[PDB]
RNA sequence: GACGGGGCCCCGCACAAGCGGCGGAGCAUGCGGAUUAAUUCGAUGCAACGCGUAGAACCUUACCUGGGUUUGACAUGGAUCGGGAGUGCUCAGAGAUGGGUGUGCCUCUUGGUCGGUUCACAGGUGGUGCAUGGCUGUCGUCAGCUCGUGUCGUGAGAUGUUGGGUUAAGUCCCGCAACGAGCGCAACCCUUGUUCACUGUUGCCAGCACGUUAUGGUGGGGACUCAGUGGAGACCGCCGGGGUCAACUCGGAGGAAGGUGGGGAUGACGUCAAGUCAUCAUGCCCCUUAUGUCCAGGGCUUCACGCAUGCUACAAUGGCUGGUACAGAGAGUGGCGAGCCUGUGAGGGUGAGCGAAUCUCGGAAAGCCGGUCUCAGUUCGGAUUGGGGUCUGCAACUCGACCUCAUGAAGUCGGAGUCGCUAGUAAUCGCAGAUCAGCAACGCUGCGGUGAAUACGUUCCCGGGGCUUGU
């Protein structure tokens, strides 16, 4: 309700743009040729779970890395699926797109595919006291200095909404050089939808862009 | 298990602030051996599974 | 303020007469502020002000200032079921301000045309000894002497 | 002599390259002025923070645009070939006037 | 916005004069910069989630 | 009786006691004395009857002024109120007929405000 | 106690936005500012007295000549930057003599009240649109 | 206005429509939506009926109308009068 | 817990001390009401009302009248007949659309692309913000809100988190059945104030050489300024007093800056079923030859009125006029446009230069100086109204800005009441940008110029904080 984007907040300061481009007339088809390639492919590529969609471009050639949980799906068989929706990308934009994905080496530690687990687990209709415990747990186990995670809406497919939240360690959202990483998915729900939020609080990162990206 | 228990009653207690009110469950578990030795225990929590576990701990003391 | 007594920005002096007095009138007068439009102002008062006397400007204008510095003013106070006017005692700098302020605003009340010899009329009449200024200063101090009952009300 | 312009969103990334630039050209001899920069293009937006009827709170943005300029006071050939074919940074372009 | 309103201002305004501009994710009419397409809302979101390149939040 | 209809105030300038004139403003003062090659600092009082009759005869000669002027703008509305256009039945209407807002003040062509009652709340 | 030394200096002045460039030699002490000569650039005793007062409060007096170069700011915030060059000229060709007293007037240092900027919901700085309630 | 060098507008079908009526006969009514035109000389005599949003309603073109549009002629608010 | 017309202790432009306003006048703008075929919808004490709107003549547009359309204006998938689709010129029409006429797939024997007939289906700014997500206001930059374990109590619960001192701060210090931790405070970030190194163009010009007279124009220069990267610098760190002490506090030195240096970003747990189904997303309900969708015209701009936010004023600290100084921050290729010519001017015609530290916007205005007006409802004010125009646009009637000529309204400093502000602030002065063909922009977000008065103080008014007392 009053709190801002912790990515946003750390935008240039700890964390990055996930777009690197310059271009100054056609910026804005550039940005909506982004959308459209971001768009597409998080409504055909759910199943293996996408933490991020990373945007560079040379000269009319577009380059996307795709960090996914399990890129199993985005590969397919012998990298037919990789192949087709390359196809499907050129199909789309127009300019020739090299693609790569790229794993993420702690999922359970990951926010956005912790929002994205929990929200999964929500649309199955599993008790979300004991979903929100099952990541909080699973996040300190992999070793996170902090969790926080909150699931509003229609909880439990009542009439009300509430907004049950559970959090331990520290996660000082107010500290720049505290590097919080943020996800936020939605639980696709016979009643609706729940907003999942998930802040984890990897350490403190220092400067010189991170240690330049540490 | 090793330790036979009944939970003997729940209740939702709360507490009045300035936004609004402060839930929270009390838990009575009995726990004993089912041979002589046995034991109460009281448990405050937020949740109904963290008060019944902290009574189940607080009574695990109190065995006569 | 609650914290406590805010500290005073220092008076400067005025570069032709050497006297913080003048820049004192110049910020009093300070409409819109126009610094060079008000020290015109002023500099053409007290220039008229050595021409309608031999006598010294600065000199005519302090005593003008003292001739309409009050000594003692009412304010109002809350005690019971009914306003007091408590006389109190005024502070040289509070007496200067209240000398200053009044010298302005009747001169820019006066009936003449320009504001220049508005307030320089209105300097030399003060000086003399007449004048709405100094009738204003009777007045708070016939005042403060009618109410002069409840100088015991004073912390 | 030979104007390379550099522009980018980030000063670490445009110092980095024209860094490259510069210790590349001279790996080729080819003597260069220093990398002088030029001010920043400050671009401000300000947005309304809520989706409705909420003025009074705003978010202000900046796009802001940093360039550096190389001259290349040798000619050098091979420094031209080595120019046009080295690779730099997605984030930052090149402008070479010849 | 409307699909048809959306399609229709896509598609060539007969005369000239009639174009309007539409947030180019979103479909919003009103404050649409012309810089980077989009829109208030858009901007303001996409610029927290880091997709728009050079844009940050200022505070000087 | 100085000038066509109008008496020039005395001890003021030439320059304004033209604009006093119907149908004469700054800059039409202005030309007037430029081509009458009179002063314009002087006041009228000092005024010679042949310079005075050779202002009139400028005046009269290029300008439409007074009761001329005044019967002409007259007849301009007359023609738009029996013509009917919408600034014509605007100006009957005794309300604004440059597109101007009626909705808030438009006041000084509706008048004063004539406050009227409204629907009393509970 | 030493009538300080005449010496060639120079300094920088700022002010308000205003950047005052400082060059004081041995001389008659005539100035020319931007070319101009001071009764011209500064036309009126409003403020050329923030400007002198430096040599005033110094040692030497109007018997040592200056060159300023003067960029930006309006009038006042001109002369407080040259006023402030000048003083750190004089500071840094005798920081023994002039130093104690030049500082002491609080000459030898640089306000940084500078407007302060514009704010989202409020008119001005800090003015604050008519509250009306109801 | 409208530049001068520009011409007046007249909507290019109301000027067919009304040279075509001054052709085979001055009578008739011509119906048009356009209070986007001129009135122009051409015309003078004609009756011809002027949208004003809800209704074509006629206006007889005299000699005076030709320095005005059509619309001018066509009221598309309703006041009558607050109360009554 | 909350509240108290209970106490003690506190804080905030909350008063007080001041300066300038609003409420009166004209206009601009939003809204209520009324009106209307429609005056689309949302916002409603603070925290709705120059708010969604960072641009309503068409468009936008969601509304109204009327004219069209029905797998639809737009998606995705199966079939089925195909080769053009798609378009140029013409005709009818307000247009939608319909009719002509020209042009007419690339592979291949089975694709790209379209067609119908269907079939699935689409579409909805239609309902519900008390079904929701997201985002936001708000109390509130307020100093707080909690947890683990221990302990006390049958229990809710308490302790920590009370007390003494201090702080802008639950900031620390002392004691203490508490010992700890977390979110808030602070700091890390941006900007501004000093300085160093590095670099030197499109920036700068101290010393050197010419330049058309002239312009750092020129070779050249790292000095100065500036540009922008990386450092340094402030920490009650030093000195003295107070403070057992201890935190802190006072004074001083050094210093550009001293006790948080100024400003921004940042808004704890939660409250208001607060705003938003109309940015988007979505549960359910509703519409489906219509609540979809296309088009022209109209409306969102109405006007007996009421409120609100502003602008210009009521003049001489001023008006008019000639001359003459000093900015910052920004924007620009369907763009910024210099120069010259033309016009009273808006402008027009030619038209370099610049994708821009280069060129253009460009003039800064207030101010200073000379002249003039002489207290006049005016040489104040510039509303309204009449004439003649310019530009943008398919098109300025409803309903644009601007120029010019004429006209010259209320207004003499504004009732009860009310608002902003503690310093480069208020007050005023101009400038730039977003949206944008144009513009109703006086709005909004920024930028610099000039530049105050006052704060004894907490008694009173409003909001809030700690503890305690009563219910
Ligand atoms: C009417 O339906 N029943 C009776 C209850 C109701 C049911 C469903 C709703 O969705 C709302 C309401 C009550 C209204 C009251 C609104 C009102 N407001 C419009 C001025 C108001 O007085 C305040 C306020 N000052 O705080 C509110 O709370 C308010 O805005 C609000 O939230 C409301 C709702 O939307
Ligand atoms: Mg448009
Ligand atoms: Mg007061
Ligand atoms: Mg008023
Ligand atoms: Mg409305
Ligand atoms: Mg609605
Ligand atoms: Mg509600
Ligand atoms: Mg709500
Ligand atoms: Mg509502
Ligand atoms: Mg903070
Ligand atoms: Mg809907
Ligand atoms: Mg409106
Ligand atoms: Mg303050
Ligand atoms: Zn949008």
């Amino acid at each position: 309700g009053q709190k801002i984007n912790p990515h946003g907040f750390r935008l240039g300061v700890t964390t990055d743009h996930k777009t690197r481009w310059y271009a100054e007339k056609q910026y804005a088809e550039l940005v909506g040729e982004d959308v459209k390639i971001r768009e597409w492919l998080h409504k055909n590529l759910e199943r293996a779970g996408l933490s991020s969609i990373e945007i560079e471009r040379r000269s009319e050639r577009v380059t996307i890395f795709l960090y996914a949980a399990r890129p199993g799906i985005v590969i397919g068989r012998n990298g037919a699926e990789a192949e087709r929706v390359r196809g499907e990308l050129e199909k789309l934009t127009g300019k020739q797109i090299q693609l790569n994905i790229l794993e993420v080496k702690s999922p359970e530690t990951d926010a956005q595919l912790v929002a994205q687990g929990i929200a999964e687990q929500l649309a199955a209709r599993v008790a979300f006291r004991r979903a929100m415990r099952k990541a909080q747990q699973s996040a300190m186990n992999a070793g996170a200095l902090g969790i926080r995670i909150k699931c509003s809406g229609r909880l439990g497919g009542a009439e009300m909404s509430r907004s049950e939240g559970y959090r331990e360690g520290r996660v000082p959202l107010h500290t720049l050089r505290a590097d919080i990483d943020y996800g936020f998915f939605e639980a696709r729900t016979t009643f609706g939808r729940i907003g999942v939020k998930v802040w984890i609080y990897k350490g403190d990162v220092t400067g010189t862009r991170a240690e330049r990206a540490a | 298990n090793e330790y036979l228990e009944r939970v003997v009653a729940i209740n939702r207690v709360a507490k009045v602030v300035q936004g609004g009110r402060r839930f929270s469950f009390t838990a009575l578990v009995v726990v004993g051996d089912g041979e002589g030795s046995v034991g109460v225990g009281y448990g405050k929590a937020k949740e109904v599974p963290a008060a019944i576990a902290k009574a189940v701990e607080e009574a695990k003391k109190h065995f006569f | 303020p609650r914290k406590g007594p805010a500290p005073k920005r220092p008076v400067m002096v005025d570069p032709v007469y050497g006297s913080p007095l003048v820049s004192q009138l110049v910020s009093k007068i300070l409409l819109d502020g126009k610094k060079t439009v008000a020290q015109n102002i002023v500099y053409t008062a007290l220039e008229g002000c050595r021409a309608k006397n031999n006598t010294d400007p600065v000199q005519t204008l302090k005593r003008a200032l003292d001739n309409i510095k009050p000594s003692l003013e009412v304010k109002s106070r809350r005690v019971g079921g009914a306003t007091y006017q408590v006389p109190v005692e005024v502070k040289p700098a509070r007496q200067t301000t209240l000398a200053m302020r009044w010298l302005v605003n009747f001169s820019r009340e006066r009936r003449e045309k320009t504001m220049a010899e508005r307030l320089m009329n209105e300097i030399l009449d003060a000086s003399n000894g007449l004048g709405a200024s100094v009738k204003r200063r009777e007045d708070t101090h016939k005042m403060a002497e009618a109410n002069r009952a409840f100088a015991h009300y004073r912390w | 002599k030979i104007r390379i312009r550099l522009r980018a969103y980030d000063h670490e990334v445009i110092d980095s390259s024209a860094r490259k630039i510069v210790d590349t050209v001279t790996r080729t001899g080819a003597k260069v002025a220093g990398p002088v920069p030029l001010p920043t293009e400050k671009n401000v937006f300000c947005v309304i923070r809520s989706p409705h009827k909420y003025k009074d709170s705003r978010e202000h943005f900046e796009m802001r645009t940093h360039k550096r300029l190389i001259d290349i006071l040798e000619p050098t050939p091979k420094t031209v070939d080595s120019l046009m074919r080295l690779d730099l940074p997605a984030g930052v372009d090149i402008e070479i006037k010849l | 916005a409307k699909t048809a309103l959306k399609v229709k201002a896509a598609r060539k305004p007969k005369f000239g004069v009639r174009a309007y501009t539409r947030c180019q994710r979103c479909g919003r009419p009103h404050s649409v910069y012309r810089k980077f397409g989009l829109c208030r809302i858009c901007l303001r979101e996409m610029a927290h989630a880091g997709q728009l390149p050079g844009v940050t939040k200022s505070s000087w | 009786a100085r000038l066509i209809g109008v008496d020039l105030p005395r001890d003021k300038r030439l320059e304004v006691a033209l604009t006093y004139i119907y149908g004469i403003g700054r800059t039409r003062a202005t030309e007037t004395l430029k081509a009458t090659g009179i002063s314009g600092d002087l006041r009228v009082h000092e005024l010679t009857d042949d310079q005075l009759v050779a202002l009139r005869d400028h005046i009269e000669a290029n300008y439409h002024v007074e009761g001329d002027l005044r019967r002409e703008v007259a007849a301009d509305i007359r023609r738009k109120i029996e013509i009917g256009t919408y600034q014509g039945r605007r100006h009957r209407s005794g309300l604004p007929v440059r597109g101007q807002r009626t909705r808030t003040n438009a006041r000084t062509r509706k008048g004063k405000r004539k406050a009227v009652a409204k629907k009393k709340a509970k | 106690k030493r009538p300080a030394m005449i010496a060639p200096g120079a300094a920088t002045g700022r002010r308000k936005e205003a950047i005052a460039r400082v060059r004081i030699t041995p001389g008659s002490g005539q100035w020319k500012i931007n070319g101009r000569t001071l009764e011209d650039y500064f036309p009126n005793k409003v403020h050329q007295q923030i400007v002198t007062e430096p040599f005033a409060t110094a040692g030497v007096e109007g018997a040592y000549d200056v060159i300023a170069r003067i960029g930006g700011g309006g009038v006042t915030g001109q002369a407080g930057a040259l006023r402030l060059g000048i003083a750190r000229a004089l500071n840094n060709v005798d920081p023994e003599a002039s130093r104690p007293a030049l500082k002491k007037a609080g000459m030898l240092t640089r306000d940084a009240r500078v407007k302060e900027r514009k704010k989202a919901g409020l008119k001005k700085a800090r003015k604050a649109p008519q509250y009306s309630k109801r | 206005p409208r530049s001068l060098k520009k011409g007046p507008f007249v909507d290019e079908h109301l000027a067919k429509k009304v040279t075509a009526q001054n052709e085979a006969g001055t009578h008739n009514v011509i119906k048009t939506w356009s209070r986007r035109s001129m009135v122009t000389p051409d015309m003078i005599g004609h009756t011809i009926g002027v949208h004003d949003g809800r209704k074509h309603v006629p206006v007889f073109v005299t000699e005076s109308m030709v320095g005005h549009k059509l619309g001018e002629f066509a009221p598309t608010r309703t006041f009558k009068g607050h109360v009554k």
